């Protein structure tokens, strides 16, 4: 469940903007996300939202556990150059080490008095009887040697020897000195410089196969020894369990995997010969894959968190292999449904490990994730994040299905998403936008709704009016009706007297088009009437009315002005309407009267089909240029002498 | 947040020089004044919620000497103080003893003083120009006898204006005042920018506070001050035009001097004092062709210049001191002439020229024959033969359809009948008919009336956004029928 859960992973992923990003955040934010439900449950809730919280604390350690000189030389710089030169090892190593008592000390007052004693030491303790000392330190031995077993796993040695110290022990802590290869100013010279004195052991081989004879030792009850073992690389001694689970296993097996190995690499370089054990040495190389098969048939108990085998296969290295496995599953089956945030949480990783490595992401494993994820989403009955995850989506898979989820129209945020899966996907003339009702240049309609809020707010009502002009010429007056009121209402310097000479750019058009009209209801009710009962006053008025509208007797279609925003293809196309329509009312114009009934307002005679000269030679539409020079200008004088004869 | 207010419920009323005696600016006595204006912080933050419920409801917000709002019977404009350096070389061999030791402590208790006046500078900011902020929502609210304790107030603020003549925190004196005989002073301070100002006009570039004060100093209820302080201001205020765009707020700062301690009646001295100086007169030429500074003549320059002739010509003694110098001019002088030239002014293309020779240029004219006209005639006569192919068409170019028209057209043509009318008459030493036909027809014919005139400029379209239009339209054709002949 928790919805929340997957509103805190799709924000990280993308307030979905575009920004360069570097993807490591967005396992940080992962990660603080997953602590925080992990608290939110597991303190108020009920207690199975305190399993569902324990998962969640998996997944955040999971996301912490992706992360974490030649000539002559001790055993110091063999080691620093094995862990240089290789990094499987490395990695290895930082895994098994990543995850307050008041002692007065001294003995052997009470031991004498008694009986026997005789010697002091601990070793009076190894000749006979773990009873012969103070016996309050006795129970140290097995108490503080636990805390000591939750320590080495928290990392460090020098830490459990500090606990060592409170142990009331003082020679068997030497022991944790003794874990110390030896760094010199004699035999090293890269640390030569950090220490200036003597440290640790250079019979250090000859002190690891003789604390590996105390981790088998009888006389040693479990609780001394376990420690012993894992100084040595760790048997698995029973003890050294205190989470007995998958990864208290993995963390002792793999102590012993570099534990031999490193033995090997000190026989080539030399640290190991036959006076440097009392025990015969393990140069057996060990296996991962195969310790991990041990593992997990171990533990089917910790095969039902699939955040444990996430955790799993990193040490492995071999992410196709589980992302192939957590999405159909293996082939063609459903096994994967069978834990609840399998399909979540490595729908996220998917994503987001894609854009890190992209061989380590199939990207076909991806594709089928979010497909996955998305039809959960439906089931969910979430419906603002099936566009998030269908951004990723391709036109190869769910083509018309992300159509008909992003039919509805919603919220704001939601329309940056839709823009980016509706126009990625490539459908601009389908049956999303008609189904925006109900539920190619159809979708510039629909495209003028996006640019209402900030920061396309500048550019709103700048390509909207753009757009009105560009589908005015094709012509589409219904569709001119919807970018009139998908219009921006801010034009002014705020929204940046700008744009407000469009408003009587279309009112100088409908003197254009009347002027067209009135030839009709000429043919009509002037010149197939000639009969008279005060019908002068009627047919004869109609013919003056189309001569007072043809031309704006100020300027007629031109623009260019400071009302009208930068641009001179707003001069032009005013420009270019002016040379194709008028010439055209000027032959329309010639007929109405030579070829009407009544020839002028005077049924004979003629005179204005004369004084059409003038009408070119005047400045409100300037025709003087708008006729040639020569041969239209020419032929002008022509073509007024032509229809003064056609009265006739 | 954290927010810079803090510390504790309103019901104390000090924060004086008086109670802690002027002994300043140094020691304890400041310190407790400090925080003190951190107290006064929080109390004026709890009158913050006294003015969001005077905008809801609260009983008895007005409550005076809720919680009482009379709590500074001086304000301090003290720190704008007191000099720091300048004991310091005293200090520079004293130690010896303890009259010396408290020496020391005097300039170590001004290296204190150095700390402390910059807190207090920000705190008195917070504390004083919020307070003046209350006393204005107090003035808005119904008025009592007690916003003439304000009269009490501000008058003690204006005399500790004088310490001095610094001026970018003086308006706690002026401006609230003006709410008192607004919503219904002092002769002395208001002689102060007569005081200070006077060094120049340019070198405006530090101007700025002046300009701010001075508006709101012009308020009183003529000013000798008033007919100096204005040969700079407003007619060398105005020629940097010429030495440069118009600019809005020197027309609005003559607007707050016509509305200043009389004068009204005397609009004859104002009208020579600016006759006698060339200026205000070669701002003409700008709508003309501005190309007198070589600022390029673009026709937003006329929308701006078309105010200020405008708020000339109301007041009728400044109105004339204009015709003789030339109108006829400026009209002559004309920068298109396919947009002053043509029968008819289209609101299609341009309607920058549409809206100016509508408003302007008309019944500018029209004024100057409201006086019955008898010095205007030539110039009359010869502006009817100028425009002789506009008079023509206006009445013609209607038919009974006739699109491509606006209402401001119908206002230009009221203004155009208007004037033919009254140079006929106001002289005493026509195709009218027309136009009369055509209106009777578009009246008789709703639909074609309706239809024909049509919204065209963004004003048009809000006057359809009722329908306020056609209630324009209306009452235009009225008076427009009515001085046709």
């Amino acid at each position: 469940y928790q919805t929340e859960r997957f509103t805190k992973f799709s924000d990280t992923l993308k307030n979905n903007e575009q920004n360069p990003i570097d993807p490591f955040n967005i396992i940080r934010e992962f990660r603080s996300a997953a602590g925080q439900l992990a608290l939110d449950l597991a303190n108020s809730g009920d207690e199975s939202n305190v399993i569902s919280s324990k998962d969640w604390e998996l997944e955040a350690r999971f996301w912490h556990l992706v992360e974490l000189l030649h000539p002559y030389n001790s055993r110091g710089l063999f080691e620093k150059k094995l862990m240089q030169d290789n990094k499987q090892l490395y990695q290895i190593w930082i895994v098994m080490v990543w995850l307050p008592k008041n002692v007065p000390t001294s003995k052997w007052l009470n031991s004498i008095t008694s009986g026997g004693l005789k010697s002091c030491d601990l070793d009076f303790p190894l000749r006979e009887n773990t009873n012969v000392l103070d016996v309050k330190d006795k129970e140290e031995d097995h108490i503080f040697f636990k805390y000591i077993y939750e320590l080495i796993l928290a990392g460090a040695i020098d830490e459990a020897l500090e606990e060592a110290k409170l142990s009331d022990n003082i020679s068997i802590c030497m022991i944790l000195c003794g874990i110390q290869e030896y760094l010199n100013p004699v035999i090293d010279t890269q640390i030569a410089n950090e220490f200036n004195t003597q440290q640790g052991i250079k019979k250090h081989s000859l002190w690891r196969r003789t604390v590996y004879s105390l981790s088998q030792q009888a006389g040693l009850d479990p609780y001394e020894r376990a420690i012993y073992s894992y100084l040595s690389g760790a048997i698995p001694n029973q003890e050294v369990l205190q989470y007995s689970d998958w990864e208290s296993d993995l963390h002792i097996h793999l102590n012993q995997i570099l534990q031999t190995e490193i033995e090997n690499y000190l026989l080539e370089n030399n640290q190991v010969g036959t006076d440097e054990l009392i025990l015969p040495l393990p140069s057996h190389a060990l296996t991962v894959q195969e310790v991990l098969n041990r593992v997990a048939s171990r533990h089917p108990s910790e095969s039902e968190h699939p955040i444990r085998v996430l955790m799993a296969s990193v040490i492995l290295d071999s992410l196709p292999s589980v992302i192939h496995s957590s999405v159909e599953g293996t082939e063609a089956s459903n096994d994967i449904i069978d834990k609840p945030y399998l399909l979540r949480i490595v729908t996220h990783l998917a994503i987001c490990l894609d854009i890190i490595n992209p061989g380590s992401v199939e990207e076909v494993d991806k594709s089928k994730l979010i497909t996955t994820y998305i039809s959960l989403l439906k089931l969910q009955g979430l419906y603002e994040n099936i566009p998030i995850y269908a951004t990723f989506l391709n036109e190869s898979d769910c083509l018309e299905a992300c159509s008909f989820i992003l039919s509805s129209l919603e919220d704001p945020q939601v329309r940056k998403k839709q823009i980016e899966t509706i126009n990625f996907l490539r459908l601009p003339a389908s049956n999303i936008l008609r189904r925006t009702t109900q539920r190619i240049d159809m979708h510039l309609i629909y495209g003028v709704e996006w640019l209402i809020e900030g920061k396309l707010y500048v550019d709103a009502v700048h390509s909207i009016i753009a757009l009105s002009r560009r589908f005015l010429l094709n012509g589409r007056v219904k569709a001119l009706e919807q970018f009139m009121e998908r219009n921006n209402i801010g034009e002014i310097c705020k929204n940046y007297e700008n744009e407000d000479q469009f408003l009587e750019e279309i009112t100088q058009y409908e003197h254009l088009i009347k002027g067209i009209r009135e030839y009709e209801e000429w043919q009509k009710s002037v010149s197939l009437l000639s009969s008279e009962s005060n019908i002068p006053t009627l047919i004869e008025k109609l013919q003056g009315f189309s001569k007072d509208t043809f031309e704006l007797i100020k300027t007629f279609l031109v623009d260019l002005t400071s009302s009208n925003f930068a641009d001179s293809a707003d001069y032009e196309i005013l420009y270019e309407i002016r040379a194709l329509y008028t010439p055209f009312l000027l032959m329309e114009l010639h007929k109405k009267l030579v070829e009407a009934a009544k020839l002028l307002k005077i049924p004979k005679f003629i005179s204005e089909a004369l004084a059409f000269t003038s009408l070119v030679a005047n400045e409100n539409d300037k025709i003087y240029l708008l006729f040639q020079s020569s041969g239209k200008l020419k032929e002008y004088l022509d073509l007024v002498a032509r229809t003064a004869t056609l009265s006739n | 947040d954290p927010k810079f207010v803090n510390s504790l419920l309103a019901k104390l009323k000090d924060s004086k020089k008086l109670f802690q005696k002027k002994e300043n600016l140094t020691r304890d006595e400041t310190v407790s004044l400090i925080k003190k204006y951190k107290l006064i912080s929080r109390i004026v933050e709890i009158f913050a919620l006294c003015i969001y419920n005077s905008t809801d409801s609260n009983s008895e917000i007005l409550n005076f000497l809720n919680k009482t709002f009379h709590d500074e019977l001086n304000l301090k404009f003290k720190e704008k103080g007191y000099d720091i350096p300048l004991l310091d070389i005293v200090l520079k061999a004293d130690r010896s003893w303890n009259e010396p030791s408290k020496s020391q402590t005097n300039f170590k208790e001004e290296i204190t003083d150095a700390s402390l006046n910059l807190q207090y500078v920000n705190y008195e900011i917070s504390t004083a120009k919020a307070w003046g902020a209350l006393i204005t929502t107090f003035v808005k609210r119904s008025t009592v006898p007690l916003n003439d304790g304000f009269v009490d107030l501000v008058e003690h603020f204006l005399k500790l204006n004088i310490d001095f003549g610094f001026t970018q925190i003086y308006l706690e004196r002026i401006e609230l005042s003006f709410y008192i005989l607004y919503s219904f002073k002092i002769i002395e301070l208001m002689n102060k920018i007569f005081t200070i100002f006077k060094s120049g006009e340019l070198k405006n570039n530090f101007y700025r506070p002046l300009l701010r004060s001075v508006l709101v100093l012009l308020e009183l209820v003529i000013s000798d001050q008033l007919l100096e302080f204005f040969e700079l201001v407003f007619s060398k205020g105005v020629y940097l035009i010429l030495s440069e765009q118009d600019l809005l707020l020197l027309l609005s700062l003559f607007k707050k001097i016509t509305n200043v301690n009389p004068s009204k009646n005397f609009n004859v001295i104002l009208a020579s004092s600016l006759n006698e100086v060339g200026t205000l007169k070669v701002i003409l030429n700008l709508y003309s062709s501005a190309h007198l500074i070589r600022i390029n003549d673009e026709p937003i320059l006329g929308q701006i210049t078309l105010t200020f002739i405008s708020e000339l010509c109301s007041i009728e003694p400044i109105a004339a001191k204009l015709i003789n110098s030339g109108l006829y001019s400026v009209l002559l002088e004309s920068p298109l002439s396919v947009a002053i030239q043509q029968g008819d002014i289209k609101p299609e293309f341009s309607p920058r020229l549409h809206n100016i020779w509508s408003n302007g240029l008309l019944s500018i004219v029209l004024l100057l024959l409201s006086q019955f006209g008898i010095k205007v005639l030539p110039e009359t006569c010869l502006f009817v033969s100028y425009f002789g192919k506009q008079i023509k068409s206006t009445i013609y170019n209607w038919g009974d359809n006739k699109l491509a028209v606006s209402s401001s057209l119908i206002k230009e043509t009221n203004q155009l009948v208007l004037l033919q009318k009254m140079l006929n008459l106001l002289n005493y030493q026509h195709d009218k008919k027309r136009l009369s036909a055509a209106l009777s027809k578009f009246l008789t014919h709703p639909k074609y009336l309706n239809s024909r005139i049509i919204p065209t400029t963004l004003e048009e379209q809000q006057q359809l956004e009722r329908l306020e239009f056609v209630k324009g339209i209306s009452r235009d054709i009225k008076a427009l029928q009515d001085s046709l002949f």
